[PDB]
């Protein structure tokens, strides 16, 4: 239903670029999630997109260190990060709204790690 | 030129049947909901209810009206919003609304290459919202408004807001036209209400409001304050200067009268007791205790004037201080809740 | 001739397609609004609304109406009216309006040879506009009309006054019963909402009170009021009652007129300036029934004390409460 | 921002107890709570969209009680393998995640 | 049978949109009015309210037959088919267009082509007065109609019958509270707007008030209070109090008639000629007042002067009052 | 059966021309009315109105409208009633009536075999009927509702009861609050207008006024304050204050006792009876303190001219105003 | 009945000069006045219709002004051709003449 | 457009003479028409009013019964009936038609009336 890029590592100051591709329906008409785990932490909201007008809300915490942009063509979500540190090291999701704003369909999730 | 547009047009009409929803054996319809308030007009306590000024919008997918053009997004006329579907949506508590028709019917049809119809209209929601005037006039009330799908079961249409629900009923800076009362804030829920015939999807929109003080502060508070005060200080004149004091204490209790008979105006009928009620029943009940102290004084001058005098003097030192600490009661004790 | 106008107006309306606005595809359209005012029936401050009576005629080029036949300006009845598309265009703060039905539906529909449309209604409309009462009497209103594009945004139409001097008559005619025309002002704006921007058109005029009958009806009786204080100020020491019932006579009469000025006056919750000069009046009177009260309490200890304390206030009041009337006049006006 | 309190930490019961965790909200939200589980090494799923409301496919034996800042799950025969983390997120407004509740065997 | 035939030939190629000589002649239309009964003028909001027939006569040149009826009376039905001019009243707040239980429009055709169209309304009309005569005030309310989205070039008005005799006003059904219709008055008119020349028939309605009402309402009270306060001279200078007590009920009586009659006056910025002798019959009490005043003041140091006041303000007021009765009683009438 | 019904329907609307009314060529159609009026809401003095809720039912043969195949009386859908054709019928003296629509528009139409047709509807009319307030409170009215035809002339159209005595049903059940009904009238008329002879139906009903009421509200207090005022002569002669201060409060409870029933009773602008009465009692006190000022005055030469006066006074006092009262009650009541 | 009064009676004017005859009514007439001219045994002419109007054919030098009960007709430059008998009637009510004004040229 | 009227009539006292005057351009059934006598060297006074439509006549209350309009409206024409001559009743004729404001825009040449 769901569809997410393997796990990545990259170097510390260098842009990331992550995919998150949807099966089975349109997502022009719901909107994107993106969701951050650290290991053995709680769940962090990153932003959501919504693709119809291309509107996107972040969480100020993590406001200028990720862009998300859609294609409606590919019906493709990407969430590109901007320099990160060796601190945000975790799992990211993708998720779409449900029926009653609950998030529940979510993809397999991928690592990103950083290294020198 | 607009033969075009022509031709997709009644192709687009040809063979769409109003009376079936979209997607009728298949998933049920999705209608999404928004409002934004233009102003929040008078409430009226004698009828208990509010008027509102809304934009009320909703917005459906529909497979059959998808097209391929150069346009891409029609903004079509309002007379065409009834041969296409639309989702019936009535108020569950309107005593009376009407939708304006001032030069042409006040509906918008926006129709995306999709098939995200849009369809708002402007409206003048007159609602109803109990309230309990125990507290008053210190009192805070929520006004309600619930509004709900009809003639069909939560099985075929389902209401959703547009926007996270905290910004979806949208209020104008400037448009709170409220003389007396005050707006705090907006809430939504969403719920379902179980009936004879079936479950039906409700959303619900509180509005929170306020009560102004400053008006009863000079309206009857400081009167009633004023003329107990004026009635006790008859008590230090001479006992000697009999007309006096009788001509006191009886404009005391005529004033209070009238006070009584405006502050009963000023409410309308109910079985509750309102605080200024308890308030001006105090008030008045200090005066006429004053008065028929001084009665009894008149009357016990002429057995023993010594224990008249010091009765007058005791009560003097007396009656100030339980009234200072009865208004210090009431008003904390209205005033932390 | 007339067979001429009949086949032409018949083929003109025929494969004419009301749905879609002139220029579907390219271009804006553009309107323009001449409004015309009738009388301003009344300004009540109860409701805060004030009824106005319009001539609103909009014109506006449509190329799909364009004839070569006839040189005639043709003006066919008012139901071609239904046929032909029409802007929608709605008040943004009315509460109840009706276009006028007396003998027909009173729109009027004139042709050009151009196809320049020109499209007319009388309307009564009841629009609110919020006043302040800070300052009353002597305020000053400003009531406004706003009109906008309910369907089509900036994108689609374009809204401008045919000439801004010409463009509101009438004006001067208006004869208010109660209120005075200062000026007029005629405003183009773009309005951004939630799905779009419109465009938006404005018609404000000010509102002067008549200060002239309104302090000769409640002005005089609170100084009327208060001259009794300075009467009894006036009486001997000795008499008593008399003056102790002029002094509650006084306090009741202010505390009456209060009332009756409140029955009488448009409610509202904040604080007036009337009511400051009421209370003001009120608390003088209630000074001097207190000062008569120590007067009359404390004159078994010596009467030189009590006619110098009356000597001391007929020589205190007249000042003080010219003053209070300067700075009050001086500070409302 | 909305800030989530989850209560308790970590439980410890065995199989065919009753479990109870609870949701707290410091602002208003109004029945949009969610609860979530998720399996170690695998993607989070939904359990309870809305108030005492169940996703399809999942068991009779969760249920949920809601209210304006006040909210329970609640879990009667506790089978093997639904010792799990457990997820109670708001969606009223920018929506948010508690810390979340580990539950293991004894 | 055959009148189907008739009446079906007549609508077939007629079309409605066009009036009768679109590019030929002018049209003339003549205009008949029945006032059935004249509502209650008001005198807060400046309007009356009329019941009225109204008869409209065209040579329509297409609708002519030939058949056995020489007249055909049709249902209103059909009324909505053939051209109807439009005409409006040019001053009415909201009328309303009776339809009972068929619409009140009764249209007949005669043989030549000469239409004739009646209907049934309610206007509410608007005249603004001028209360500065108030009570005696006599003032004349105006009813005018023209035609809309037509200029002088293509409807004109005309009067059916002599103009003196076509506002007609049934006897019984005119009925006024307060006023009293008097007379009738018609006349024709080209008003100029922005959109042209437009013909205008004007009718004034003639209207004096009542006056016999307000004789036993306000003027004798206060002519029986200032004789009373002319009785307080005679009372005996020693019974100090009870005269005080005489004073000081003219002055409350004066008070609560005062209020009294404002109740009932309309708001107006003017100053009502009721008003003026108001101000004199509540200034004559005061002036009643100060003499006594300064009688209770001079009695300790002379009596004389006291005497001589008392007899000097005897002979004195009632005379002045007599001639301000008489300049007031003859300057209005 | 149903298909036999439904092709007779069918039939029957075939073919209908709705603008001709039967027999076009023929002598008049008979019309009869019917009412049954259900009760009368309110009955005011102010606006000379009274509000009814009535069923009103037409019958009128049709030889169109003729079926011999079913014996059954087919009642149809309301929807049915704008096909068919139905008289046009006016009030003339109402000013808002509106067809009730709850569930549908409740109109009845039913056929018959025969060819005759029954036609319901379901009115509430504000009738106006102009009351003649002399006498008021005492007095009677005569309030009307006047019923004519709109478009034909008596040439075509007949209207008349269908049994006199049982016309109108459902009076007697009628309870106004304040009135009570005594009697009603039914008469059929042709009244001349301008256009022709038109026929008309009235139905007329007198209304009188419960006496009972008013008597305890208004005229017992002015009595009572007139009778204790005539304590006022029982007082010694000496004591002038006390006998001052009945003489003012009498007056001044007078003024106020009329301020209140002019403020309570419904604002009528001309002479009534009530008022002629107050003004009498007024006049009663007031002559009683002119002549006890005069006694006061001419007390201090000749004591025995005061007793001879009180004594007089004592004696005629009661017996003109039991005479002025007997005058009154006979010559209204 | 309505009667007129038409003034001056006889007047002689010469070429080029302005001329002015009045018509009082003694009730009211709302701008119902017509002028007549007649020319020497001819049949009377309309010259001014109303109040103010001038009838087609008819030269521009001619004005009329009009009141409640005063009506005037106002002669600029005058030529030979234009001397002949005035009329001023009403038709308000049922029609009636002035006694008329006669025109010589000295 | 036009009106015409009969020829000259000489007639002894005590008889009666009649005169009539058609219409041609118009239908008389439209307007009014307006019958005036005219004195030697005085001013103008109206006679009569007669309405095609309803055949309604009003009179000057000075010759109320003494003259008799009719209309034919078959042959267009109006006629002016007279009765009880005298030598004073010598006087021009003049029918006319209103129109516009009621102005009596055409008159007739004019008929002369001579009692010998
Ligand atoms: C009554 O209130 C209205 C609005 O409540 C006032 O209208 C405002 O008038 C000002 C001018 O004094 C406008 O400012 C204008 O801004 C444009 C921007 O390009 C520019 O042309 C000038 O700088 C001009 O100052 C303002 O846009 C307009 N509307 C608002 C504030 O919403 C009005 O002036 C008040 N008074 C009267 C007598 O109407
Ligand atoms: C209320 O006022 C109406 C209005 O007039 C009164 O109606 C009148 O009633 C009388 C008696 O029914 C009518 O007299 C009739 O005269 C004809 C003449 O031929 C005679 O044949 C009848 O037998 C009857 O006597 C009178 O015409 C009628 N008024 C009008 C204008 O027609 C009515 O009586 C008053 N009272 C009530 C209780 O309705
Ligand atoms: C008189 C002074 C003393 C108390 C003052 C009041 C104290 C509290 C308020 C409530 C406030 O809201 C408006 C001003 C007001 C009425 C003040 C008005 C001026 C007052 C009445
Ligand atoms: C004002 C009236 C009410 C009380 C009257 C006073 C009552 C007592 C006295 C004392 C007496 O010595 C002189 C008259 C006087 C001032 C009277 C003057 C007229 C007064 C002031
Ligand atoms: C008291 C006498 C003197 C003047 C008379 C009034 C003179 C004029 C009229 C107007 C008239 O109408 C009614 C009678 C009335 C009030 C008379 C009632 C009896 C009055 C008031
Ligand atoms: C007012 C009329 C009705 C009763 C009349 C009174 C009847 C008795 C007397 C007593 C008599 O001695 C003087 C006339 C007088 C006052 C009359 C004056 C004129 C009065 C007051
Ligand atoms: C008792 C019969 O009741 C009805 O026939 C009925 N008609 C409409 N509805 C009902 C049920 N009912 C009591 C409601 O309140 C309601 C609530 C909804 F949300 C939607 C529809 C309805
Ligand atoms: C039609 O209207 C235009 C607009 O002013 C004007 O110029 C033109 O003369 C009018 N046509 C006629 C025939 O008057
Ligand atoms: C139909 O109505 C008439 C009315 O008189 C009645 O006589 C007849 O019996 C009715 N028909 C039936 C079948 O009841």
């Amino acid at each position: 239903q769901l569809q997410q890029s393997g796990a990545e590592l990259v170097k510390p100051g260098a842009s990331v670029k992550l995919s998150c591709t949807a099966s089975g329906f349109n997502i022009k008409d719901t909107y994107m999630y993106w969701v951050k785990q650290r290991p053995e932490q709680g769940l962090e909201w990153i932003g959501r997109i919504d693709p119809a007008n291309g509107d996107t809300k972040y969480d100020p915490k993590f406001q200028g260190k990720a862009t998300i942009t859609t294609d409606t063509f590919s019906n493709t979500a990407y969430l590109q990060l901007s320099s990160l540190t060796s601190e945000d090291t975790a799992v990211y999701y993708c998720a779409r709204k449900g029926l009653r704003w609950a998030m529940d369909y979510w993809g397999q999730g991928t690592s990103v790690t950083v290294s020198t | 030129n607009t033969t075009v547009f022509t031709r997709i047009l009644d192709r687009l009409l040809d063979g769409y049947d109003n009376r079936l929803r979209p997607g009728l054996g298949e998933r049920v319809t999705e209608v999404k909901t928004d409002i934004f308030v233009t102003s929040f007009g008078p409430v009226s306590d004698h009828d208990m209810e509010y008027t509102i000024d809304v934009f009320f919008r909703q917005s459906w997918k529909d497979e059959r009206l998808k097209f391929k053009g150069p346009m891409t997004v029609l903004r079509l006329n309002n007379l065409m919003a009834s041969k296409i579907w639309t989702p019936d949506t009535f108020f569950h508590n309107g005593k009376k609304s009407v939708a304006h028709n001032m030069t042409m019917p006040n509906k918008l049809l926006r129709i995306t290459e999709d098939g995200t119809l849009l369809y708002t209209m402007r409206l003048t929601v007159r609602a109803e919202c109990p309230m309990h005037l125990e507290d008053f006039p210190m009192d805070a009330h929520a006004c309600p408004l619930k509004f709900g799908s009809y003639a069909y079961t939560r099985a075929e249409v389902v209401y959703e807001w547009t926007r996270e629900p905290a910004r979806s009923v949208v209020v104008a800076e400037d448009g709170s036209r409220l003389n007396q009362y005050d707006l705090l804030g907006q809430t939504v829920d969403s719920g379902i209400v179980q009936s004879s015939t079936g479950e039906y999807v409700v959303m619900t929109t509180h509005f929170h409001l306020k009560r102004k003080i400053g008006y009863f502060v000079i309206q009857t508070y400081l009167p009633c304050i004023m003329t107990v005060i004026l009635s006790q200080v008859s008590f230090w004149l001479n006992r000697e200067s009999v007309p006096a004091r009788t001509v006191f204490g009886v404009t005391t209790v005529l004033t209070m009268t009238t006070l009584s008979i405006s502050a009963r105006n000023s409410l309308p009928k109910v079985a509750y007791a309102t605080a200024m009620d308890w308030f001006i029943a105090v008030c008045y009940a200090f005066v006429f205790s004053a008065l028929i102290e001084f009665a009894t004084v008149n009357y016990f001058t002429k057995s023993q004037p010594a224990r008249a005098a010091k009765i007058d003097r005791l009560s003097r030192i007396a009656f100030p201080l339980l009234f200072g600490i009865f208004n210090l009661v009431y008003w904390a004790t209205y005033l932390n809740r | 001739n007339m067979s001429l106008v009949k086949e032409t107006v018949d083929r003109l309306l025929k494969g004419y397609d009301i749905r879609l606005r002139p220029d579907f595809g390219g271009p804006p359209v553009a309107v323009g609004m001449n409004i015309d005012i009738a009388s301003i029936d009344m300004v009540s401050e109860v409701n805060m609304d004030y009824t106005l009576t319009m001539y609103f005629q909009q014109a506006w080029r449509d190329k799909r109406l364009s004839y070569n036949v006839i040189p005639l300006n043709l003006t066919l009845d008012n139901r071609v009216a239904d046929q032909l598309w029409v802007p929608d265009t709605y008040f943004l703060n009315d509460k109840k309006s009706f276009v006028h039905g007396v003998t027909v539906k009173n729109r009027m529909i004139r042709l050009h040879p151009d196809g320049t449309v020109l499209y007319g209604l009388r309307i009564t409309t009841t629009a609110a506009c919020m006043m302040d009462l800070r300052r009353y009497p002597l305020d000053e209103q400003n009531c406004t009309l706003e009109i906008e594009s309910y369907g089509y945004t900036t994108d689609d139409i374009e809204f401008y006054w045919r000439g801004d001097d010409n463009a509101v008559t009438g004006v001067t005619k208006i004869e208010l019963p109660q209120f005075s025309i200062v000026d007029y002002k005629l405003i183009t704006k773009k309005v951004v909402f939630s799905t779009g921007s419109y465009p938006r058109l404005s018609l404000s005029f000010k509102l002067k009170r008549n200060i002239g009958y309104f302090i000769l009806q409640t002005y005089m009786p609170s100084i009327l009021i208060t001259i009794l204080s300075w009467v009894s100020f006036w009486i001997n020491y000795d008499a008593s009652a008399a003056r102790v019932a002029l002094g509650i006579t006084t306090v009741l009469t202010m505390t009456t007129i209060n009332t009756h000025l409140r029955e009488t006056l448009p409610k509202i919750p904040y604080v007036k300036a009337i009511d400051m000069y009421l209370m003001g009046c009120f608390v003088f009177v209630f000074m001097a029934l207190l000062e008569y009260a120590l007067v009359n309490y404390i004159f078994f200890s010596q009467p030189a004390r009590a006619a110098a304390i009356d000597r001391w206030s007929r020589i205190f009041f007249p000042v003080v409460f010219s003053f209070f009337n300067i700075v009050y006049w001086l500070y409302y006006v | 921002n909305i800030v989530m309190t989850q209560s308790p930490k970590s439980m410890s019961m065995s199989v065919g107890e009753r479990v109870t965790l609870s949701c707290k909200a410091s602002e208003y939200v109004g029945t949009y709570v969610s609860w979530y589980q998720q399996k170690p090494e695998q993607s989070p799923k939904l359990l309870i969209y809305g108030a005492s409301n169940r996703y399809t496919g999942v068991p009779d034996r969760f249920t949920g009680s809601g209210s304006a800042t006040d909210f329970t799950l609640t879990i009667g025969s506790v089978q093997a393998e639904d010792l799990a983390d457990y997820h109670c997120g708001q969606s009223y407004s920018y929506p948010t995640f508690g810390a979340g509740t580990k539950l293991e065997l004894k």
